[PDB]
């Protein structure tokens, strides 16, 4: 325990293994330590470390934070096998600047800390507004189809779908920089909605199961096609494909023959339960030497995040549709929802990613809250709401308290 | 400056001669 | 001997260890100095730390 071995990082990237005194204060070692790395660099034939103007030599963690000069290496949380970085930090001292006249003073100062609008951002705003505009247009046209079977909805939406996709193609080919790509992607993605309702609205007669088969089908196809030729925005497109696919299976079954919705909902729930365990494998198979490894790593990470999101959306819709405050053993789905939530609530810890872990943890909480709301709207009476309100506030309070306390 | 800092600087300076 | 003698005057315990081995001078990285060569042969000058 009298000494510790650690890796020290030096100029341009050489790592050197050294056995340091575990109890002397850190300020005592930086100078001779610098000599040793320079000696090895000089014998190795590399360029030694050098000072520049005014500054000092400091020893920091790989995060960059310097260690307190007066404390012992054992007094700090540094263990054998860790690594450190030796660095030069320049002097920041300079004269102070004053401006008397408050009008000029406020103008000069305020222009430094905040960013003004520019022509690059101006385009992304317009691009976002056009996307919002068409998703509203499809909404009113779709609402009209719900009361009328005439071709108008498909006729007018079809032309919009063609126009938005046409414009998107030119932007994609003309692109030059990351900013240009962002604008192009936002525009193309906006084409999926008008095209989707354009097909689903074509089959005559009242709306329902028969039209549903077309809608979720063309939707899944378009999302997959965009992902293939674009190869960007992986996570969101992946989510659309999953939710679209599972809905198409349910739509086709209900359209062909189904004894009850409960049967379909129960089937979907079981499919999702097994899908959670397959998700990491699916994500993993879906994916100068350094480029291949990092590309593989980030591509893989993205697919899992999207895959988890798709499953989370389906279970809450299915689960909340299965439970009921009046039908039979009212308590059976309530406790079943609890057991189903427990698995998700506990398993979230197995993944290192922050957003992946948070989405899993969040998926369980929303189901419990949603179930209570359903049981509060229907079977409405002072006892029902009084119980639900107390439950909803105590529920998360206990969860955070158990973790923080 | 502290006593430690003074001796640290003094040791660095002690290494050189005309 | 003089270091242990001085340590006792400071009230600190003398240098002591157990097991097969030996006592020697080392650099900040733990590398021991050469036992058969002069400090003038090695790169040692006034104010160095060991």
């Amino acid at each position: 325990p009298q000494a510790v071995v650690v890796g020290v990082m030096a100029g341009e990237g050489v790592q050197i293994g050294v056995l340091l005194d575990a109890n002397a204060p850190v300020s005592v070692m930086t100078d001779p330590l610098l000599k040793v790395v320079n000696s090895r660099l000089r014998e190795l034939g590399e360029a030694p470390l050098e000072a520049t103007g005014r500054g000092r030599w400091a020893l920091c963690l790989v995060d960059g934070a310097p260690l307190r000069a007066t404390q012992s290496l054992t007094e700090q949380d540094v263990y054998d096998g860790d690594r450190l970085w030796i660095r030069f930090i320049a002097d920041t001292e300079r004269r102070s600047q004053v401006i008397e006249h408050i009008s000029t003073a406020v103008a000069s100062d305020l222009s430094k800390r905040f960013a003004r609008i520019d022509p690059i951002v101006a385009v992304q705003v317009g691009a976002s507004m056009v996307a919002t505009g068409v998703v509203l247009a499809t909404g009113v046209l779709g609402w009209w189809r719900w009361h009328h079977n005439t071709w108008l909805t498909t006729i007018y939406t079809a032309v919009i779908g063609v126009l938005v996709l046409a414009v998107a193609m030119l932007l994609l080919m003309r692109a030059k920089t990351d900013a240009d790509r962002r604008v192009a992607d936002i525009m193309l993605m906006s084409a999926i909605m008008p095209v989707t309702v354009a097909a689903a609205a074509a089959p005559p007669g009242p709306v329902g199961s028969p039209q549903a088969v077309l809608g979720f089908g063309v939707l899944t196809v378009a999302a997959a096609l965009a992902l293939r030729f674009t190869g960007r925005r992986l996570g969101i497109y992946t989510t659309i494909v999953i939710i679209g696919a599972l809905t198409m299976l349910a739509a086709l079954a209900r359209m062909v023959a189904a004894t009850s919705a409960v049967t379909l909902l129960s089937s979907l729930l079981l499919i999702c339960v097994v899908a959670y365990h397959a998700a990491p494998a699916l994500s993993r198979r879906l994916a100068s030497s350094v480029r291949d490894v990092l590309l593989q790593a980030e591509r893989a990470r993205s697919f899992l995040s999207g895959l988890l999101t798709g499953l989370g959306v389906m279970v809450v819709v299915c689960m909340t549709s299965l439970c009921d405050p009046h039908t039979g053993q009212r308590w059976l789905p309530l406790i079943l929802a609890g057991f189903t939530s427990g698995f998700l609530l506990l398993r979230g810890r197995s993944y290192v990613d922050r957003w992946q872990s948070i989405t899993l943890a969040g998926t369980a909480v929303i189901i419990a809250a949603a179930v209570c709301v359903r049981y509060a709207l229907e079977l409405s009476s002072p006892l029902a709401v009084s119980i639900v309100a107390a439950i909803l506030v105590l529920l998360p309070a206990a969860g955070m308290a158990a973790a923080a306390h | 400056v502290s006593i430690a800092e003074a001796e640290e600087f003094a040791q660095k300076l002690a290494q050189w001669r005309l």
